[PDB]
RNA sequence: AUUAAACCUUGUACCUUUUGCAUAAUGAACUAACUAGAAAACUUCUAACUAAAAGAAUUACAGCUAGAAACCCCGAAACCAAAC
């Protein structure tokens, strides 16, 4: 614009021209004089201009506010509490639209990672996503998506348009690796087992309702058709879909990713993957 | 034969380029030999010069360690006891010959040890003072866009009469795509001038563009470092550090 | 200034240079690995991990040997560690 | 003048040597001798058998599977 | 900004920031009843407006295209 | 106060020996560089304050954890003399609380 | 408290803080009443009806609770089935 | 010894000072010293007093006898006196 | 001020401390050199990018990253360990 034209007419900028932003740096104030110095602003002789004031919370030797409230448990086990990150249906359709996420391929955590929708904190005691209903009245999109965690709204919405959506578990040392796939693989281990849903979790995900990933399939079909009765829609068929077999892909209950098993060691350097060919090492790794 | 270039990146369609004369050093007078065209976003920013005086005043810092040091009363050889008793003798009050108030005592602010300036300005903040400095040559006439760096003969007379035929500073800053394939001539030329520097395009910063008057690119080093600049946009955040693997990233 | 080598390195290297490297290997073997004497004064951890009761959570656990004073009389004798 | 060749991080597989009293500790475990194949597959040397647990340790993997 | 001064934020202008000002003012001028206070960033070529009226700029800008 | 009745010999500097004429090449290795050196590891100083800043607690505790076991004996008494000194007056002194 | 640890160089969190109160993202505390387990025979039915509640903290408390923890409690937390979920937040404040 | 020159450089002023008190200088004609052009400084003194001279004559008035004996010494080594306009 | 150095007119030494007051009471023979405010949790200002910011681990219902902005000196009677 015109603001180059000034540059041509201007002497040249040198090492002798800089000059800061204006009001970027304060001054800083030195002692010496007499509106800063003499009592330096510590006022007249006492414990406070010495320098030696009681500490932080003490009140004179009356028991201070702080301790004399009674001890009560609001964070007791804080550091035990599992944690689930929220995505709403507003946040997936706008990662839809934007291309961000690619709906004709299965949509798991590594993807909404990879895409920047979602961060997740393994170390603060992250364990996966958790769909949240809000959004759901526009949501126009036909995709299959695994998430720990549901809701029946949110359930409702994902089939409606033909889709499938089911509950997984992950335990945290499989979680840590599934968000960071490639710098797992630089170490040169092979790919660890997945462990089942603690005690307190199996009740969840054998529950057909949940749609959980242990629940019997022949039940899911009732499961369907009673949110289609409440929800007031027709339940489509996928079957007929051409694209069945994406919709309907899932990973065994033991696998990290889609088409990996466990033991497997991958070479990235030479694109090359390595087998055992041990009876105990097999064994183990496919119980 | 005009010697024609384009921007293999997508310039935006609001942006009209910009555009300098192609130069050779083969001889004294060839001074246009071809039109060259240079993304917008690049030679075209907005002229910030606050930006410039932070990314000049990080590079003399952040390496900045100082050895000055001084002795406090702790470390001074000697001062144990008390010298007198504190009733009878008429002298101020004292406890120690080596406290900060005598001769040869400890000092009480003074320098200690050795200290560090170090910080980290943000990636894309460093990256846009490279965007402007380079604008800021072009538009004062400083820059000159080269085909190659080859020359006739090796003698540093000869390159010095050149710049003077050609109007140039007292001082040019030279690059060069690689260190390694540098030519054989130019670095026999360089090499006894205090004044003409070569350095390879990866070397390029913003302190020596402003040390030196004129700036001297070669076209490889242009399509070279519009590529990396212009990648600074148009970027995720990183997941983890870039020199591991990425899908599309070298 | 520094040392070239930390401290607690001094005593391998003496037995490196020297005199001392003319000794036959495996005597010098003996010197240098040190084993933990078995328990004696304090019980051992049976095993590695355990159930702290107040919060109910697995924790890890370590064994810490008490330090014991022998003194010059006991060399000229066997007592039992 | 002309400027010094530019810093250039050493490439390939690195072996420390063992008998080097100055040589860091964490360089000399297992874990680290796996990564170097992880980095450099193939041209590390690294025995591939050797990444897998070995029969006594697999013992160990399995009966503290079943403890917990 | 000291956790009671609302403001919005128009950013990556190119061109004369004086003549986006000007529309501006004329935009808002009718709803407010009054003349909207404004501050505009020649070097940062940025444009500051008291008061929350992003949804309403969204929409305005749209129109014109950009 | 008493001042020189001469003037101290001309102090002539040049600005363009090979020290000052190549100052900040390479700063920027890695956003040219594909970014497999930082910057940081281009500085050259003590051990334990590479790329690194702190106060003067920070500064002495972080000088023993590197170097603490290479040390001369009454280097050591005297750096671990500061620390307490650094110690009690950072968490028991001065005008805010 | 401590400003600067000699391990780590950091500040530290006050214990007994942590014990007694909980803090809600927007800034706001909540704590008990003091005696609310304590002879309760010689108090009346209203008197007992306040010791049971959960109340906030004023502004000069508020500011001394937040300097004597770090910014690890100051954080969001993300619990399924919280019964804190929807205090987190305030509405409709002109302030 | 304090590092810097600046210090030395102003008392070397002061130093002058003191000299010229204690010796004063003799006297010297301006002509000798710098800022001197002689056909400007006349014109301008008819100037100054609002009044039009001829350059001609003026300059012949200030020429004196004894001016002309001395280059004629130094010559050996034309003009023309202001006697009649004396009168 | 003055023609004029002194004469005439006007004028209760300095720092600290006391009740905002000293003819009170501490301190100073004079010269030269030396001799005492230091940290970034929160806030405000200046920039980059922006539903995302940061060169790995962190924060986020306009945020996040970086810069700048801060908290003195001298002085006991004692207590303990090991020598002489
Ligand atoms: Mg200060
Ligand atoms: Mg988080
Ligand atoms: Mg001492
Ligand atoms: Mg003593
Ligand atoms: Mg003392
Ligand atoms: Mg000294
Ligand atoms: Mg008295
Ligand atoms: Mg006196
Ligand atoms: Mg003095």
């Amino acid at each position: 614009g015109t603001s180059l034209d000034l540059l041509r007419s201007l002497p040249r900028v040198s090492l002798a021209n800089l000059k800061p932003s204006p009001n970027s740096r304060k001054r800083e104030r030195r002692p010496r004089d007499r509106r800063r110095g003499r009592k330096c602003g510590r006022g007249h002789k006492g414990e406070r201009q010495r320098g030696t004031r009681p500490r932080l919370g003490f009140e004179g030797g009356q028991t201070p506010f702080y301790i004399r409230i009674p001890k009560y448990g609001f964070n007791e086990g804080h550091s035990f509490r599992h944690q689930y990150q929220p995505l709403s249906l507003r946040r997936l359709q706008y990662l839809i639209d934007l291309g961000r996420v690619d709906p004709t391929q299965p949509i798991d955590l590594t993807q909404l990672v990879n895409g920047r929708g979602v961060t997740i904190q393994p170390l603060k005691r992250d364990y996966g996503v958790q769909l949240v209903e809000e959004g759901a009245d526009t949501f126009q999109a036909k995709i299959n998506i695994e998430v720990q965690l549901a809701s029946e709204l949110a359930i409702a919405a994902i089939e409606k348009n033909g889709g499938v959506v089911t509950t997984a578990f992950y335990d945290p040392r499989s979680l840590e690796i599934l968000c960071k796939p490639i710098p797992f693989f630089l170490r040169g281990q092979p790919i660890p087992k997945r462990m089942l849903p603690p005690e307190s979790l199996v009740p969840y995900y054998t529950d057909a309702k949940n749609r959980g990933y242990l629940a019997d399939p022949a039940k899911f079909p009732e499961a369907r058709l009673e949110l289609a009765m409440k929800f007031g829609y027709v339940l489509p068929d996928i079957t007929k879909d051409e694209l069945f077999r994406m919709l309907s892909a899932r990973k065994d209950p033991r696998q990290i990713f889609f088409g990996l098993a466990p033991g497997w060691v991958v070479n990235m350097a030479d694109k090359k993957i390595l087998k055992p060919t041990d009876e105990n090492l097999l064994k183990y790794y496919s119980s | 034969d005009p010697v024609l270039r384009k921007c293999e990146l997508r310039i935006p369609v609001h942006r009209r380029p910009v555009q300098a004369w192609v130069e050779s050093l083969r001889g004294f007078e060839q001074e246009r030999i071809g039109l060259a065209e240079l993304h917008p976003d690049v030679f075209a920013t907005a002229p910030r010069l606050d930006i410039v005086h932070q990314v000049a005043i990080w590079q003399r810092n952040f390496r900045r360690i100082s050895y000055a040091n001084t002795k406090t009363r702790a470390e001074v050889s000697g001062g144990g006891r008390k010298p007198w008793q504190q009733k009878g003798s008429g002298r101020a009050r004292h406890g120690s010959i080596r406290s900060p108030l005598w001769r040869g005592g400890g000092v009480a602010h003074g320098p200690r040890g050795p200290t560090s300036y170090y910080y980290m300005l943000p990636m894309k903040v460093r990256a846009l003072g490279l965007k402007v400095a380079l604008t800021v040559k072009l538009m004062q006439d400083d820059l000159h866009i080269v085909d190659s760096l080859e020359l006739p003969t090796a003698d540093p007379q000869y390159l010095t009469e050149l710049a003077q035929y050609r109007h140039w500073g007292s001082s040019v800053l030279l690059v060069d795509l690689t260190h390694e394939e540098m030519p054989k001539n130019v670095v026999a030329a360089t090499s006894g001038l205090n004044s003409f520097n070569l350095i390879p395009a990866v070397g390029l910063n913003v302190y020596s563009m402003l040390k030196h008057q004129t700036l001297v690119l070669t076209l490889p080093s242009v399509a070279f470092l519009e590529d990396k600049l212009l990648w600074q946009d148009s970027r995720y955040t990183p997941l983890y550090p870039f020199r591991l693997p990425y899908s599309d990233f070298p | 200034p520094l040392h070239r080598y930390p401290v607690h390195l001094w005593q391998k290297l003496r037995l490196r240079q020297g005199i001392c490297a003319r000794l036959p290997a495996h005597f010098l073997r003996s010197l240098e690995e040190e084993r933990t004497p078995t328990p004696v004064h304090y019980k051992p951890h049976g095993t590695k991990f355990k159930i702290n009761p107040k919060n109910g959570q697995r924790e890890r656990v370590e064994d810490v040997p008490i330090p014991v004073h022998y003194p010059p009389e006991s060399q000229q004798g066997l007592w039992g560690g | 003048y002309r400027a010094p060749p530019p810093p250039r991080r050493r490439p390939g597989p690195h072996s420390p040597d063992p008998e080097n009293l100055l040589t860091p500790r964490w360089q000399l475990t297992p874990r680290y001798v796996a990564k170097q194949f992880g980095r450099h597959g193939a041209i590390s040397g690294v025995p591939p058998a050797s990444l897998w647990p070995t029969p006594e340790q697999l013992r160990e993997l399995e009966a503290e599977e079943q403890e917990w | 900004t000291h956790g009671n001064r609302q403001m919005t934020l128009i950013r990556k202008v190119e061109g004369d920031i004086w003549a986006l000002q000007k529309d501006v003012e004329e935009f808002l001028s009718p709803l407010l009843g009054k003349t909207p206070i404004t501050q505009v960033n020649e070097v940062t070529g940025t444009l500051r407006i008291k008061g929350y009226f992003d949804e309403q700029l969204k929409a305005w800008l749209l129109e014109k295209g950009f | 106060a008493f001042v020189r009745l001469t003037l101290p010999p001309p102090k002539v500097v040049d600005r363009w020996n090979e020290k000052r004429a190549l100052f900040g090449v390479y700063d920027n290795i890695g956003i040219l560089g594909n970014f497999e050196k930082h910057p940081k590891e281009l500085i050259k100083g003590p051990v334990w304050l590479r790329g690194w800043r702190g106060n003067e607690l920070q500064r002495c505790v972080r000088k023993k954890k590197f170097v603490g076991n290479r040390m001369f004996i009454e280097d050591l008494h005297n750096l671990n003399k500061r620390i307490s000194y650094l110690y009690k007056h950072f968490n028991r002194h001065g005008k805010y609380r | 408290l401590t400003y600067c640890s000699t391990r780590k160089g950091k500040r530290k969190t006050v214990k007994s803080v942590v014990h007694r109160f909980l803090r809600l993202h927007s800034g706001l505390w909540l704590r008990r009443k003091a005696g609310y387990k304590k002879k309760l025979w010689k108090k009346s039915t209203a008197r007992k009806k306040r010791l049971r509640e959960f109340v906030f903290c004023s502004k000069t408390q508020s500011k001394l609770l937040d300097k004597m923890t770090t910014s690890f409690w100051k954080r969001r937390n993300w619990y399924a089935g919280d019964p804190y979920q929807m205090y987190h937040d305030r509405t409709n404040l002109r302030v | 010894v304090k590092k810097g020159f600046r210090a030395a450089f102003r008392f070397q002023k002061e130093l002058e000072r003191w000299r010229l008190l204690r010796c004063p200088p003799p006297p010297v004609r301006r002509s000798e010293k710098p800022n001197w052009d002689y056909h400007a400084e006349v014109q301008a003194f008819g100037s100054r007093l609002q009044e039009t001279f001829s350059l001609d004559l003026l300059k012949t008035a200030f020429i004196n006898s004894c001016y002309i004996k001395s280059e004629e010494a130094k010559r050996q080594s034309n003009l023309k006196d202001n006697q009649e306009l004396f009168e």
